């Protein structure tokens, strides 16, 4: 019911970095104390390094396992957007802020984060678990990749939205304002071939389903919290960005078909500024009684 | 979650088979044992409670002036004395979330259901200790329920009006244009949903003053209504509902239908605004013979005639308006135009189908003016005048614009009670009092009708209550002879108390010696034909209370004759949405959509059973979808037949069933008399 | 193609490396050979002719009939007497396209330029013959063009309004709000640009009688406005153009800002709605030492003191607002508000920016009311009291809204003529009679004002063409020079014309003894200060006429204390769209944006290159992308010291500079004095 | 030295079969006879099923088995191209040239036709033969997908270039084209990564691999033959066709750096006749002049 629509949406949305100038973002960058400018590499490099595990194997995993041919076009597509987009629009912004020593350090660092490797090792851990002709591994899979599309970068996109809202980075903002809006359609039509799934299910097998994807994210939101601290309370932030990450933890519920497992919150102003019935024709005689 | 959310949930957790319904009374008991009992403000006694409701801003201090403190205190003691208890956990919420006064921060319960209908009665008796006692018994019976406006805000400070519907005519002019556009905001933001007639307004491609092709129709209207009632939306608590009518034979008719459709683009599409379309007979003529139909000009026909096109009848002015050269027009399908209402109600629900003729020919008033169009629940039908709103330091010709003040009776207590006559009086002097207080100073042409008119609209609810807990089918002839007793003798009484105020006020309704209720043509069918009940089961019903019979009728007619009518529309049957709720009772007329409704409230979920649902009558409670749809019509028109304005008619589809049912159904309805069709709501 | 528009093109056709400027003036010849007179209505006698175009409703019965027909064909002969050719196509091409009167079938020409001139002088001279063929010899010199509105409907029955200028003050009330909806959509009705002041509006989140967080802000009452605009758009003739200005220390200030984003929402972004912006010295004085500025809850600040926010001086009551707890207040960052809309000018060219203090630190009439925002073109600037429009049946309280009389001085023309005196004075008297025959009977406050204010426009154009035709660059001191001496000049002539006018009616403008011309205070830098030329280029320029000095201004300051002032404000310099095409003249005191401009109509091309240009003056006419933003700024500012109101100063871009570029131009503007910005034209 | 360059060619030739609008072809396809059309449906959905393996299967495989970030994006594009481009413009033929039965029997048609079924067993087989880390399981395939690019095709690409070189179906031929031109740099790449994984065998495993690849292409060669003469037979073509196949045959040995196998021969003529604003911050000196 859904694939042709989403295919159009997909490959109306094509964008190439080279379309974005980046230079002109050295003359807000350069005003940005020690703290902002650590914590913006942190969470560039936190993007960039999970972004890269959906291209290079959430994706194409996904698109192995589902059946259909225009299902696997459109997952393609998706691929195709996080290997030759998304990475080299990361990698662009990187080279503009950061002289090269710097970038090997931060990823370095990056790498080594204790939180960042809890969730990025947690989510590949599923999609290497998927088993052939086995469509529960794949919707524990699919959860998982909804989770990270609709709700794990969310701790991340925060602060360049912070940014964006601000005046500030504006080009690099609009760069990644463009990748967020990617993620959120493919957490959107993940999470309908999770549904197709999920529905296909006794109501015993549903329940168990449901566990599950509960019990998941309690686990990444409980490191999110932790990544969130690490990150922001050096920038004064934390308790906004945890409002934003429980906001998006509800959109990525309710694009499995989920209800919201957090009370309703407003989001800080500046990431906000950021951001047929069957026709029969009458055939006389239907005019008298 | 809630000890009562538990109990509430556990109606549906199946013992041996069957639904525990008893454990909903246990969720009531739960909800005033632990929530409304400690969220209670208590005082030392009433005079502490009263004096602090009045100097804080929250009650009214003139209508309690008119009152000694004795009085007021007997008053409360007496709706106290009946030890009312909400049968069901809903009622309870549903009064003390929607209607029961709360503090300045709403963190505590100022006013008990005891308190609201007795600080209701005060306002209603307006000085009168025994009226407001006589009040009081009938609201806890819960005999009659003011509506939502009247019950909420009555007596409070801070209340809005106590009218729900507004229906404005809107005339061919640009300050008209604006007027009606600020008379919409002033209403939306007095809280009351306003209808506007836009068949008046020229169509798309007339000329202002010689420019042809220079209007933007009826769309571009409705889009600035459109936008105001989005910018006037009761200070952001309620979102702001306007309703548009045009007429099927205006040119804009389809441009007006595509503002509903789903593909429509934004320059077109309206989303706040509710949309109807009023049908002459002369439209269902023309498709049931499959002749090629003309929609026109409205500009050309006025300057042509000197009259607007929805100013006359289209049955006789048809083909002169076809035949004559200076008149425009274009060619139309009206079977295709009817498969479009159709498929639009089928997508949306919309539009509001008014037969014309099927209102004006039993309209009693036609000589003020016929209805062209109703209001946004498709329910009052009352003559209009447009007004000349001309430009400033210019006097306006202020018109007649329609509003009346709506009221349920609740069919299975009024019954039980064997009260028709006492309830309905009562009733008619209540909403008499809640016309004669309603003073808007920012709409010209509704206070002058209100004042002039004197309009009131007594509905009814809990009809498929009481059919199902007296074991009637609601589609049974059973059901359709009780409500044509039933209604007549609310007819009866309500013009007989309309006459008795006439009376005793010696005043009747402005233009009242040209209505049919003056020369006696009203009660034709009232004097020659017997509605008494005609079966054993249904007259039972009725013992105990005496039914009208012809020669009763005649008094009426004669007494009437006498005395003249004070109120120009007595009857509507109004959609009676969640106060029906707090009254355990089915809304409206209607019948019940679900035998038992899951709604989601916070993070939790509740079920509310029809009130009565039981094992023993739990097939009488047939849910409206099942329901063939030509009963349904065969029990409105019954209904109809005795009321003088139109009743909400809500049709109830399957998804199965295709455009062409529904085109069925709506012929059948204009077939059978109806006046207006509401929704069209698909399972 | 034609052989006109061949012969146009040939101009971008080099021959010896030059464009062929002089084939341009071929075209016009054949622009008439082929086109013009073979379409022109031709009559026996001028008599034949006028009889014509009254009966058919062409003209208007009233203006002609104040003269004998002698009289009329005299002035008639006087203009066809110049013998006057158009020198570019393009003027030709823009006049009998737009203001030349056509028949009602839009194909043949009823007006030549001398006919149409000579029916706006009959109807500036009011039934005077020598005035009429003054104005004859004003209009066919080209030495006063009076504006589209003006130039274009004077004298003809079916017209809109002579004013397209009107500025509205909106009180903050849902009866102001819709009374302000209507305004806007008669005076777009009457073919104006309707500009609102926003700032005495509550921002969202405000409370409605004693209700929290029910306002919806100022972006709601734009939504309204911008549907509005849209359905009154001049009977669909053009796209309905409006205004709405914001004080920048009204909190919705970002929101109203948010309203010109691309990425705005369709619930956010108005469309046909411009935006303008009001900054008092208070916010630039808080940007410039990055202090966090605070914008304020306008109710809030109203009950507090009873006075609205945009009705004090922000100077003296900022640190009051901020230091009163009672006053709603949100830190906002100056800098970043300042780089936002330097971003949103980038972007879309919006917001106009109105720096208050440099208006009123030289407004005359400070005692009526202190300039709070200005007009669609962003060059009104006048005192405005804002009105109360309470309930129906209640009496209004009128204030002053401001709708000033355009009219504009070519530079070029006057200067070589001789004639800065008799064309100011003879401007001043046609605006005056346009602004006394001006009545508009649905707009209360404008008409009051108009009565009242008496307020005229006298604008000037061909500035850079003038400058360019003479060797003078545009960014040179020798420029600078002669727009200080020309407009001081034109400033003196008319002061001096306007109290001539009180003198000879007995009358002066509402509040004129509270005014600085009635103090004198005025006349100070013009006692003082010697505005004669201080080159010998421009000296010589000025050869023939006489430069008023310091003792002539002393004169015109007693002659003003006796006597009075007529106009309480005479001149503005608007954009002057389309009648510098027609007068052969570059846009307003602006800069040429092209040297030659590529135009298309239908689907053929047109080429326009700038008056007077040649391969001798192709550096002259430098373009107004290339110049130094800077040196505009100081022109601009030194023609705003001889200009009572603003002048229309669009800012010119290249695509290279950022927006610290843009608020630096912004920041200097303000610190030289310039009072408004249009806009920010990007290359 | 080439993913870089063949990174940028391919996403600077991106398109969508909506860019061309078909309407134009409607006349010159009714006016072809019966056997052309039937030949033409055919020859089209034999394109349509290559392209869908290539996309589900053929590209996302390789792209698995390829190390570097770079050439993963370049794969991971081309795989894109395949399934939710190439395969999908020949729906956008049929869905105008066609009535939907027509569409239902040529789909149909594929299923049940013996050649068409061969060789995507053969190319797909050996697809899926690949093995984690054995680079000689990956050149068998890279050898298969170069003949699939390279060679397959070229019996089906035949037809609407004869047609496009006589003025008739231009539009549907211009799709071709595209499809062509993407199809020509996809063998040329995947080529070049073949050569490397050869390049590094001994001279004794390297004389097995043109074995390999020489017997590949002759068992390939001889059931295109017999395919060939099943769709042109009927429309009197399929000798031509067969020149054409050898000559895109030598093509495809080269791309693989390898000697021409088949002798040179004239080509049918008209076959080779159908070929926001930067932003900076405000200095304190910016407010003063
Ligand atoms: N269903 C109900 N509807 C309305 N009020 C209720 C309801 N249940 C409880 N209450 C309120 O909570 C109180 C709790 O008393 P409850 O009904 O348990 O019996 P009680 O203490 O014996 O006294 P009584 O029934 O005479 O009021 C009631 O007196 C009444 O005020
Ligand atoms: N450049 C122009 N601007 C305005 N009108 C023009 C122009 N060129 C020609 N016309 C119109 O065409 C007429 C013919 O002018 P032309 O150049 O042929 O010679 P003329 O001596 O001016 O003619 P006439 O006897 O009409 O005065 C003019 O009288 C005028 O009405
Ligand atoms: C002014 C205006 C009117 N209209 C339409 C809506 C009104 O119903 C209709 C009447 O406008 P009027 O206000 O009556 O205009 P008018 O009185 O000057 O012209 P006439 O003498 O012909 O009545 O014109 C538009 O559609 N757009 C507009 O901008
Ligand atoms: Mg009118
Ligand atoms: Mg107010
Ligand atoms: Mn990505
Ligand atoms: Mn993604
Ligand atoms: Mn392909
Ligand atoms: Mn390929």
């Amino acid at each position: 019911d859904f694939t042709q629509m989403f295919y159009n949406q997909n490959v109306k949305q094509f964008w190439l970095p080279e379309e974005i100038a980046l230079n002109g973002d050295l003359l807000t960058w350069k005003y940005l104390g020690k703290n902002e400018q650590d914590t913006y590499m942190k969470v560039l490099a936190g993007l960039t390094l999970l972004d890269t595990e959906q291209g290079n194997t959430g994706m194409p995993i996904v698109a192995e396992h589902v059946d259909g041919h225009q299902r696997k076009a459109v997952l393609n597509f998706m691929a195709m957007m996080e290997n030759a987009v998304h990475a080299k629009s990361y990698s662009n912004i990187f080279m503009t802020l950061a002289p090269t020593e710097t970038i090997n350090e931060v990823f370095e660092w990056v790498k080594q984060n204790k939180y960042l490797q809890k969730k990025a090792q947690m989510i590949v851990g599923l999609y290497k678990a998927i088993q052939k002709d086995d469509e529960i591994s794949l919707f524990k899979a699919m959860v998982a990749s909804v989770y990270l599309e609709s709700f794990l970068f969310y701790s991340g996109f925060y602060y360049p939205l912070y940014f964006y809202g601000q005046g500030k980075l504006m080009q690099s903002g609009e760069i990644i304002n463009l990748i967020l809006r990617d993620e959120a359609i493919h957490g959107v039509y993940v999470g309908l071939l999770a549904q197709e799934i999920y529905n296909k299910q006794t109501e015993e097998k549903k329940a168990e389903l449901r566990e599950f994807a509960i019990d998941l994210l309690n686990q990444l939101y409980e490191n999110e919290l932790e990544y969130t601290e690490d990150l922001y309370d050096q920038v004064g932030l934390s308790h906004d960005v945890k409002k934003f990450i429980r906001y998006n933890a509800n959109k990525a519920l309710m694009n499995l078909g989920f209800d919201p497992y957090f009370e309703e919150e407003d989001i800080n102003p500046i990431v906000l500024n950021g951001l047929k019935a069957t026709v029969e024709p009458l055939k006389d005689d239907d005019f008298y009684f | 979650v809630p000890k009562w959310i538990q109990l509430n949930n556990e109606i549906m957790i199946q013992k041996d088979g069957k639904f525990q319904f008893d454990k909903d009374k246990e969720a009531v008991h739960s909800y005033f044992v632990d929530y409304i009992n400690q969220n209670t403000v208590f005082f030392h006694n009433l005079k502490e409670k009263l004096d602090y409701l009045v100097e804080n801003q929250y009650y009214e201090e003139e209508f309690l002036s008119l009152y000694s403190f004795e009085d007021i205190k007997e008053v409360f003691k007496t709706a106290y004395a009946k030890k009312f208890r909400f049968p069901s956990f809903m009622s309870a919420f549903k009064f003390y979330n929607d209607y029961a006064l709360k503090t300045n921060d709403k963190k505590k319960i100022l006013e008990r259901y005891e308190d609201r209908i007795s600080i209701v009665a005060l306002f209603f008796a307006n000085g009168d200790t025994e009226k407001a006692k006589e009040y009081v018994n009938l609201m806890i019976n819960q005999e009659y329920q003011p509506s939502t406006p009247t019950f909420l805000n009555a007596g409070r400070k801070r209340r809005g009006e106590l009218v729900s519907c507004f229906l404005l005519e809107v005339n061919d002019s640009l300050n008209d244009i604006s007027r009606a556009i600020d008379i919409s905001m002033q209403l939306s933001k007095l809280g009351g949903g306003v209808s506007l007639n836009l068949s008046k307004l020229r169509a798309k491609g007339e000329a202002i003053k010689d420019v042809e092709n220079a209007t933007k129709g009826v769309v571009g209207v409705m889009k600035l209504l459109d936008n105001a009632f989005r910018y006037a939306d009761q200070m952001g608590q309620r979102q702001g509902s306007g309703a548009a009518y045009l007429n099927i034979f205006h040119r804009d008719i389809n441009d007006f239908l595509d503002t509903k459709k789903i593909s429509a683009d934004e320059d077109v599409r309206v989303k706040t605004l509710s949309i109807g379309v009023v049908i002459p007979d002369k439209f269902v003529e023309l498709a049931r013979e499959d002749k090629a139909a003309y929609v026109f000009y409205p500009h050309t026909i006025y300057k042509e005639y000197g009259q607007h096109m929805d100013e006359m009848d289209m049955n006789e002015m048809y083909d002169k308006f076809v035949d004559n050269p200076r008149v425009k027009k274009e060619k139309i399908n009206p079977r295709k135009l009817l498969e479009k209402l159709a498929m639009l109600r089928s997508e949306s629900g919309y539009p509001y189908i008014m037969f014309q003729d099927n209102v004006n020919k039993v309209h009693a008033n036609n000589h003020i003016s016929k209805v062209k169009f109703s209001n946004l629940c498709s329910e009052v039908l009352q003559a209009s005048q447009v007004s000349s709103y001309t430009d400033y330091d210019e006097e306006d010709e202020i018109g007649l614009d329609i509003s009346c003040n709506l009221g349920s009776l609740n069919i299975l207590n009024v019954m039980e009670h064997k009260s028709i006559e006492k309830t309905v009086k009562l009733a008619t002097d209540s909403l008499t009092h809640v016309s004669e207080t309603t003073d808007i100073r920012n709409a010209p042409a509704v206070r002058r009708a209100n004042k002039a008119m004197k309009s009131i609209g007594l509905g009814a609810m809990n009809l498929h209550g009481y059919l199902a807990q007296n074991g009637i089918a609601y589609e049974s002839p059973e059901a359709r002879d009780f409500a044509n007793t039933f209604f007549m003798m609310v007819n009866f009484y309500s013009i007989q108390r309309s006459a008795e105020i006439a009376k005793e006020k010696g005043e009747t309704f402005d233009q009242y010696e040209g209505s049919t209720y003056a020369t006696g043509e009203y009660f034709d069918k009232y004097v020659s034909t017997d509605f008494s009940p005609k079966y054993e089961k249904i007259a039972n019903l009725f013992e105990g209370m005496h039914i009208p019979t012809t020669e009763d009728w005649k008094k009426l007619k004669a007494f009437v004759a006498e005395h003249g009518m004070y109120h120009s529309y007595r009857l509507c049957i109004a959609p009676t949405g969640s106060i029906s709720y707090v009254q355990s009772s089915t809304a409206s007329v209607m019948p019940i959509m679900e035998r038992i409704e899951e709604r989601t409230y916070g993070n939790s979920k509740t079920y509310y059973p029809m009130p009565g649902l039981a094992s023993n009558n739990w097939f009488f409670y047939k849910e409206a979808y099942d329901m063939d749809m030509f009963k349904v019509v065969d029990m409105i028109a019954t209904i109809q037949q005795h009321i003088d304005q139109g009743i909400s008619f809500t049709l109830f589809l399957k998804d199965t069933m295709t455009t062409r049912d529904l085109n069925r159904i709506d012929l059948y309805a204009h077939h059978r008399g109806i006046k207006t069709i509401y929704y069209a709501r698909t399972k």
